[PDB]
């Protein structure tokens, strides 16, 4: 969506209209220490054509 | 300050005052007192016949 060599956009900016930030406890922060990883999970997305 | 409403927010204050104040006072007093005492010359204390 951003094209071939441009910048990345943003999650959650501090704006009037957001959404609150996402917290980690100390155990999931160790889980990012070993070896288990962070899957992006889309389930339903809505176009026009 | 800082926080969450409607997204994020913050705010900044200052502030100062200056105050005077005056006052009077009465203080009253009364009192009594007692005493006793006793005195002695060891030697040449006594007196006979």
């Amino acid at each position: 969506y951003p094209k071939k060599g441009l910048s990345p956009l943003a999650l959650n900016t501090m704006d009037q209209f957001s959404s609150r930030l996402i917290p980690i406890n100390y155990d999931q922060l160790k889980k990012l220490d070993a070896g288990k990883q962070i899957k992006l999970e889309t389930t339903q997305v809505s176009g026009n054509f | 300050n800082v926080g969450y409403q409607n997204g994020f927010t913050a705010n900044v204050t200052t502030n100062y005052s200056h105050t005077t104040d005056n006052s009077t006072a009465v203080q009253d007093s009364n009192g009594e007192s007692w005493n006793t005492g006793l005195s002695i010359n060891k030697g040449e204390s006594a007196y006979i016949n």
